[PDB]
RNA sequence: AGUAGAAACAAGGGCCCUG
């Protein structure tokens, strides 16, 4: 249906759309009128209908359909053997019985101008009937039998349907005779443009036309230009074995400061035995708080570093003093309002109201933006990686679903892999952290969506499982309820998407704080807790989210998708080279390198480095940013060398040093950019010894 | 069709007080429903009723001067007291092709003293033993069955 | 009722307005669709988020409020929210709500009577249940599996249509009322539209989703996918579940909703009409295309027409291609050259004639294309992606998995571009006798040879062998053939390249007209030869069934029924519109009338002499209980007409009418001699040959709004006549005129008189005069 | 105060409303 033909073809027989086809192209005209032309003849034939004379001959005789020249010579042969007169025009049927001509036609408007104008032409010498699609008959002399008449508007209603169904019922498609010469309305303006858009040499759109349509091809002259491109370039080619790639520059300065939102390794956690029905947050914070170990904490004034230390205290008291209540909606007071910035956004300036005199008395200069700062490697990232690595004493960290049904091996091996994986994957400490977000940030979502305007206090909260130690002991496990710390939100009065709502977090430790990695946080030493006794410390945090982070972090639970996949990538595939199960074998037996120790390569089975997958999926949730889409968008070319090394396919490139350039422009204040590169360098090293294409 | 349309095409201007016969074969009723039915038909005196998708009988108004009634090739069950007080002066019943499967959904029938004739083919209680003299013994005013009379006398055309 | 009286006064307030009045006054219909777009604008960036942040507020849903009232679900019923009055600010309408009420309305709400009628708005997905519950699972296994991208489909159907065709059946199928001007489809397939009819008919549905459904019900999901094994839509729709690059989870599906065994009757059906339509050289495209106009088959319960068939199909097969070609059916860009496959990735070319000597010196022009050109190609089980070059394969790369189908592809492959000295001093056992004219029509050598390497296995190695031999270079050892399709070898065919893996199916969504020759080739705007009649089985038997092949040279009967079934299809051709015929004659109760027609007259002499009268006097009984009653059966009527010539008699009617050749007919029960049913009231099964009856009156069963609408016709504007009701239709004399809306926004007037000549005959023989 | 980036937020509209 790409060609009009086709559509013609839908309803029209084929034989007269190659008709109608074959006579346009002896006119010369558009092929649009495939469509008119082939009903003009379809009509004339389904007129003739095969009738007959009185003689047991044929009636009618047709003339549309043969070439022009042909149908000079019929019409003459007929007007001369009955004695008849020629007339100066064509027709398309000679009627033999009563020895006239007749002339057809088709008018789409229901209104007598077609024919009108066709008998002034014609007068009243022959007979004209003038159809109409819409069931109109105009003529100038008795109607035609009634069977014709039937059979021709039925199909002009068919066709009718079937054009106005395409949006071909126009006068584009179906003029009349004179309405023949559609034409782009050509203005004066758009002209006046065209003349304008012209390239240099030419100066009227009718030379670039001119030029254009007979354009002949000159291999040598094109051959010429093109080696003269090829002179004055001298594109480097530069093969990697000989240009070896220099080692990626890292930024000097202070370390990077942790940046998350909730802690992860320090933070000190109370748990609660659980209670079915008192499930919802309040509930389980006022429980926590009711047994009076919460209500002992009584920190210094002092702190044992940090900044803004009387507002935090402050606001501790009152949270605490909030549930006793138990309504945890804090008021405004001059603490809330300098952690929650209430009345710290500037206020718009007209410029109608403005003067030189305004400028002088204020200063006003564009805003002098302060990009960020560099900052070097972090040296606590690999601790927080090894604990993140080790179990937690507990399981079911995360909410899972159940398991369905069963019907085929197949869903049993995917649910027995499922449950293998799942149960090493729930009691690491990273999916403690996967809890965590998942519920914290849920709780604040729906207060942020609920309360606006009312700074809420909500918990850091979890919910886990005792471990099931034999059937010795305590049978049927219990359940727990965790509470890391606790959280505030300020007013999250989210206007558009991607808004911004301060908050603040509280969160306990029995660790020292170190300088350079809790830069971010406000320390106060707190009392005592038992386990014997330990000092305690509050770290006091004044962050920030977002709807977008918020709605990501509640599905963090996506790394068990990639890590899932990437393992059973590795175990379908070592399977398949064997045609063999060997699922079990290959996770237990076959190691991973996963780091080095003593200047040796240190190597665990995959049943190990499942966690590492994990961490590495969860740390892209975490510190997701624009610096780590590009590095890790850009790093990969380094991979691909790599791989070019280890297959002996020499590899090149035309401008490396650029490349690194521009990674290392990327790498800024993030501690996760900057410790990937470093163990890149790392390893580019450690394969040098095994591989080429890199210096030291 | 439909038994709206079919009856209101049937009554070609006629007034349903003066009709003696009707006919509603090879129809639809919505829910297996009678659906137009009312008292107005008086001077009725014959009904059929086949192959309509009907499985009950509830909407039935009352109708005494009907002596004539056929149900066939629907799924009638159950219902089969309404005869003893709208139809009570009914000879002749029909009900071949219906879901019928015990003997205690055509007990109240008896009420019927006017009953003649009565036909049951196709039906599952028709795989039982003895049961024409079980059926007979219950309705004793009755002498043919399914066009036969006890001694298998064919009963007569009309 | 109240309701339409709301609706007028609606439409009076709108008019009363004067910018609603301007846009309902100028323009059609039509601007509805533009009106549609320009209201209830409004999209999301990140849908997720919103529902997400949406979902926590009280109440979420937007509902209608006299819904609720009547249902009596009240704002509370424990503590809980469930809306509160308020207005939707866009819609005006409708009052918020929330989430919860649904619960509530699950669980106490208003009970419908029935709700199996999803069963049929969902056919297809119950469909796909009751296949998955018949499949045996085996065991999973783990390989390296060997995929190839090809097109396909994903959704087994029945009775495939184009969208043009579906459209009309939705609107015949639900809204009537407002159903546009009869088409062809509509009256051809009315068993079809008759069956939906029943099933969604007097039912509280929501019209539209029914429609989309049967929209999805009638679309074969066709998808560019990674295949391996079998190709049956059974398996597609669930093939993520048998199998990926590297397991397989073995399955038995061969036994459901089989597609194919129609799709090879078709072929076959094809085949043999092409293969019978070959003798008459001078008109062979002309009898060909009666052939296929004049023969039905079978699908489930309906019987369609071939021609149809055809065009629906996609069988890019030389059978069904020259056929399409014929009715005028557009087709995929795909060669054929044998029982081979191919398609032309790139390049060029024109003929050039060179000569080849059968034996000594005997000179034979043979036309070579001229350029660089690319050639997909599949045979059985093979695949190769072959270029050729000036008269000479430039290399070929195979990726099957068969020796013998490697060896035939690569020998058919070598035909097609004429390669090797053999078409320059053609072998020494091809004969004159072979070379042309088997039926008088001219062989080419290329066709020669392929009938040559079929003949005989020592032909093919000879072929094979003319390409040069070499001596397998170190490493190449893997990718060389042999003469056994050997996957390595010391001695390899010159520039046959071998690999592992199924060369990828190319792609191209583009149609090409293409025509054919008065020797059936295919020429395609171009040299081309697509498809030819020298490329198809030589014969075979087959006892084709549920076929209808109404034609008298196309039929193996004898005399006797031929007769009777002339006669019913005669005695059916009276039933058309017009005074003295048979619904006239039955609206006038002169049912005397109808003993004296002709049909009746001239069959009458079959009619079994010994006992005429008393049959006759059965058949003169039954109709006037018929007619004078007014309930009928229309079918039983032409089924017993023809016995009411004679005098009527007395004697004994044992119960069936004989003819005078020992076949009968029961009045009342179908069998073979005469059958039809209740659903598919459009056909009369004489003798296995459908005669379709015209639509001019309906009947008890049959009747409907369908079976009037053939009757009809429409005729010049007359505002005289009437206005009617679509149901009135029925009551209309013959040859009275009425005017009546018909679809939207068209009022037409309509005579009761069939006048719905052939067209193509008509065209046809006019064309044919402007030859001479 | 804070977020994050190569600019924006740190409520906005009319004593009252809203994402």
């Amino acid at each position: 249906s790409k060609t009009f033909a086709e559509i013609a073809e839908a309803f029209l027989e084929p034989e007269a759309v190659r008709i109608a086809k074959e006579a346009v192209e002896e006119y010369g005209d558009h092929e649009r009128k495939i469509i008119q032309i082939g009903i003009h003849f379809q009509v004339c034939c389904m007129f003739c209908d095969e009738y007959l004379s009185t003689n047991g001959s044929d009636r009618f005789v047709l003339i549309e359909g043969r070439k022009r020249g042909t149908a000079v010579s019929l019409q003459n042969e007929l007007c001369k053997s009955y004695d008849l007169e020629p007339l100066p025009f064509l027709c398309d049927i000679f009627d033999r019985e009563e020895k006239q001509f007749v002339e057809i036609g088709i008018t789409r408007k229901a209104d007598d101008s077609y024919f009108q104008s066709k008998f002034g032409k014609l007068g009243n010498s022959c007979k004209i009937f003038v159809f109409s699609y819409d069931g109109r008959l105009d003529k100038n002399c008795e109607g035609p039998m009634e069977e014709q008449k039937l059979r021709i508007f039925s199909f002009l209603a068919t066709a009718a349907d079937f054009l106005r169904k395409e949006n071909m019922f126009n006068e584009i498609f179906l003029p009349d005779n004179e309405e023949t010469i559609i034409e782009m309305k050509k203005g004066k303006t758009f002209l006046e443009l065209r003349d304008e858009s012209v390239p240099l040499p030419f100066q009227t759109y009718e030379q670039m036309k001119d030029y254009c349509e007979k354009f002949k091809g000159n291999p040598r002259e094109l051959a010429s230009k093109v080696s003269q491109m090829q002179s004055n370039i001298k594109l480097p080619i530069k093969h990697y074995e000989q240009n070896k790639f220099r080692q990626i520059r890292l930024p000097k300065g202070p370390m990077a400061p942790y940046t998350h939102k909730f802690l992860m390794e320090e933070a000190w956690m109370f748990t609660k035995i659980s209670d079915p029905e008192r499930s919802r947050a309040g509930e389980i914070l006022i429980d926590f708080f009711k047994k009076g170990n919460l209500s002992a904490i009584r920190p210094k004034d002092k702190p044992l570093q940090g900044k803004y230390p009387i507002h935090y205290k402050n606001l501790w008291n009152q949270i605490k003093a909030a549930i006793a209540d138990r309504t945890m909606v804090i008021n405004e007071n001059d603490h809330s309002e300098f952690l929650g910035g209430i009345g710290r956004a500037s206020k718009k300036i007209p410029e109608i109201s403005l003067t030189q005199d305004v400028i002088t008395t204020e200063g006003l200069k564009q805003s002098e933006n302060k990009l960020p700062e560099p900052r070097s490697f972090p040296r606590w990232f690999n601790a927080e990686w090894m604990w993140a690595i080790k179990d937690s004493d507990l399981t079911g960290w995360v909410p899972m679903a159940e398991y369905p049904p069963a019907d085929n091996e197949l869903e049993d091996y995917a649910e027995h892999l499922n449950k293998t994986m799942e149960g090493v994957l729930q009691g690491t400490n990273c999916a403690r952290e996967m809890g965590k977000c998942i519920l914290t940030v849920g709780a604040l979502m729906t207060e942020c969506r609920l309360f606006p305007g009312k700074i809420k206090v909500v918990p850091i909260y979890a919910r886990s499982k005792e471990r099931k130690s034999m059937q010795e002991g305590l049978p049927v496990p219990s359940e727990m309820d965790c509470l890391f710390g606790i959280c505030v939100k300020s007013k999250s009065h989210l206007n558009k998407d991607d808004g911004m709502y301060t908050i603040i977090t509280f969160e306990f430790s029995i660790r020292e704080p170190n300088l350079e990695k809790h830069q971010k946080y406000t320390v106060f030493e707190a009392g005592h807790t038992t386990v014997r006794e330990v000092p305690l410390y509050l770290y006091c945090r004044t962050t920030a989210l977002s709807k977008i982070k918020n709605d990501w972090l509640s599905k963090a639970r996506r790394c068990f998708i990639t890590t899932m996949d990437t393992v059973e990538t590795i175990c379908l595939r070592e399977s398949a080279k064997a045609e063999e199960n060997l699922v079990e074998k290959t996770l237990n037996e076959k190691q991973m390198w996963i780091g080095k120790k003593n200047g040796e390569l240190i190597a665990q089975p995959l049943r190990e480095a499942l966690r590492v997958q994990l961490v590495q999926q969860f740390y892209f949730c975490i510190y997701n940013d624009s610096q780590l889409e590009g590095f890790c968008n850009e790093q990969k070319k380094i991979l691909m060398a790599l791989e070019g090394d280890k297959k002996n396919k020499s590899s090149f490139g035309f401008n490396p040093e650029g490349l690194l350039e521009k990674i290392e422009e990327c790498l800024i204040n993030n501690p996760m950019c900057l410790f990937m590169a470093q163990r890149l360098n790392e390893l580019v090293i450690e394969a040098s010894k095994r591989g080429a294409k890199f210096f030291k | 069709m439909e038994m709206g349309r079919r009856i209101h095409l049937e009554l070609r201007n006629r007034t349903p007080s003066d009709v003696k016969e009707l006919v509603l074969d090879n129809s639809r009723s919505n829910e297996g429903k009678l659906e137009g039915l009312t008292d107005e038909f008086e001077e009725l005196e014959f009904l059929s009723t086949i192959n309509v998708g009907l499985t009950s009988i509830a909407n039935l108004p009352k109708l005494n001067k009907l002596k004539k009634l056929e149900l066939s090739d629907n799924r009638v069950s159950g219902g089969l007291e309404v005869l003893a007080e709208k139809c009570p002066n009914l000879t002749h019943l029909n009900l071949s092709g219906n879901k019928i499967k015990d003997l205690s959904t055509i007990e109240p029938l008896k009420k019927l003293e006017n009953l003649k004739s009565l036909d049951l083919f196709n039906c599952e209680v028709t795989n039982l033993n003895d049961y024409r003299e079980n059926v007979f013994k219950l309705l004793p005013q009755l002498t043919y069955l399914d066009g036969y009379d006890r001694d298998d006398k064919e009963a007569p055309d009309s | 009722m109240s309701l339409l009286l709301t609706i007028a006064k609606e439409y009076k307030r709108l008019c009363q307005d004067a910018k609603a009045a301007q846009m309902m006054t100028v323009g059609t219909v039509s601007n509805y669709t533009t009106f549609k777009k320009w209201t209830t604008s409004r999209k999301e960036k990140n849908p997720s988020l919103r529902m997400r942040w949406a979902m926590s507020s009280k109440f979420p849903i937007i509902a209608n409020k006299r819904m609720l009232e009547e249902a009596q679900i009240p704002k509370e019923h424990n503590n809980v929210a469930l809306w509160e009055d308020t207005e939707d600010v866009s819609k005006r309408d409708h009052v918020l709500a929330s989430a919860s009420c649904i619960n509530y309305w699950n669980f106490c709400g208003p009970c419908v009577n029935n709700s199996e009628v999803i069963k049929e708005v969902y056919k297809s997905r119950f469909g796909r249940l009751e296949r998955r519950k018949e499949i045996m699972w085996k065991e999973l296994r783990f390989t390296l599996v060997d995929r190839q991208r090809r097109r396909v489909d994903t959704q087994p159907v029945e009775q495939r249509l184009r969208t043009g065709e579906i459209k009309d059946l939705q609107m015949w199928t639900l809204f009537e009322d407002e159903a546009p001007l009869a088409s062809k489809f509509i009256l051809d397939n009315y068993g079809l539209v008759k069956e939906m009819r029943s099933k969604f008919a007097n039912k509280p549905l929501n019209k539209e989703v029914v429609a989309h459904m049967l929209e999805k019900q009638f679309n074969p999901e066709s998808r560019f996918l990674p295949v391996f094994g079998a190709i049956r839509p059974e398996r597609m729709e669930l093939i993520h579940a048998l199998g990926g690059e590297t397991w397989i989870q073995e399955a038995n599906t061969a036994g459901i909703s089989n597609v194919d065994q129609r799709k090879n009757d078709i072929r076959a059906v094809c085949r043999k009409v092409c293969l019978a339509a070959n003798a008459s050289i001078m008109n062979a495209k002309s009898k060909l295309v009666e052939y296929i106009k004049s023969t039905s088959m079978r699908i489930g319960e309906t019987e369609r027409k071939l021609e149809e068939l055809i065009l629906e199909t996609d069988d890019v097969s030389p059978e069904v291609t020259l056929c399409k070609s014929a009715l005028g059916g557009q087709l995929g860009k795909t060669l054929s050259f044998g029982p081979m496959l191919l398609k032309k990735i790139s390049g060029s070319g024109v003929k050039v004639k060179d000569t080849v000597y059968i034996q000594g010196v005997r000179a034979v022009q043979f036309e070579y294309w001229s350029e660089q050109e690319e050639f997909y190609g599949e045979y059985k089980s093979a695949t190769a992606l072959f270029s050729r070059k000036e008269r000479s394969l430039e290399w070929i790369t195979i990726g099957g998995g068969i020796n013998e189908d490697r060896k035939r592809l690569l020998a058919m492959c070598m035909i097609f571009c004429r390669d090797g000295d053999y078409f320059k001093d053609a072998p020494a056992t091809i004969t004159m006798a072979d070379l042309s004219t088997k039926l008088g029509r001219e062989i080419p050598y290329q066709y020669v040879m392929m009938n040559w390497i079929q003949k005989s296995e020592d032909n093919l190695e000879a072929l094979l062998y003319s390409r040069g031999i070499v001596e397998t270079n170190p490493g190449k050892m893997g990718s060389s053939m042999g003469i056994d399709g050997s996957k390595r070898a010391i001695k390899s065919l010159r520039a046959v390249t071998i690999q592992s893996g199924k060369i990828d199916m190319p792609e191209s969504k583009e149609k090409i007209h293409l025509e054919l020759s008065d020797n059936l080739e295919a020429f395609d705007s171009s040299g081309r030869i697509v498809a030819t009649i020298l490329d198809l089985p030589s014969d075979k038997k087959v006892t084709f069934q549920d076929v209808s092949f109404q034609h008298p040279d196309l039929a193996v009967l004898r005399d006797e029924k031929t007769a009777i079934t002339k006669g019913y299809e005669a005695l059916i051709k009276r039933l058309g519109t017009g005074d003295n015929d048979i619904p006239s004659l039955i609206a006038k109760k002169d049912y005397l009338s109808l003993y004296n027609l002709p049909e009746v007259k001239l069959m009458a002499p079959l009619i079994r002499p010994n006992r005429k009268g008393v049959y006759s006097r059965v058949a003169r009984k039954l109709v006037s209980t018929q007619v004078t009653t007014g309930h009928y059966s229309l079918h039983e009527l032409i089924k017993v007409l023809p016995f009411t010539y004679f005098a009527p008699k007395q004697g004994m009617f044992e119960g069936r009418l004989f003819f005078s050749n020992d076949s009968f007919v029961e009045p009342g029960v179908n069998n073979n001699v005469f059958s039809w049913s209740k659903a598919d009231s459009s056909k009369i099964y004489c003798h296995g040959i459908a005669i379709r009856v015209p639509l001019v009156v309906g009947d008890e069963h049959m009747d409907t709004s369908l079976a009037l609408l053939e009757g009809f016709s429409v005729c010049e504007n007359d505002p005289r006549a009437p206005m009617v009701t679509r149901q009135d239709l029925i009551d209309v004399g013959f040859g009275q005129k009425v005017r009546l809306f018909v679809g939207q926004g068209s009022v037409r007037t309509f005579k009761r008189t069939a006048s719905q000549r052939a067209a193509s005959s008509d065209v046809n023989k006019n064309v044919k005069k402007i030859k001479m």
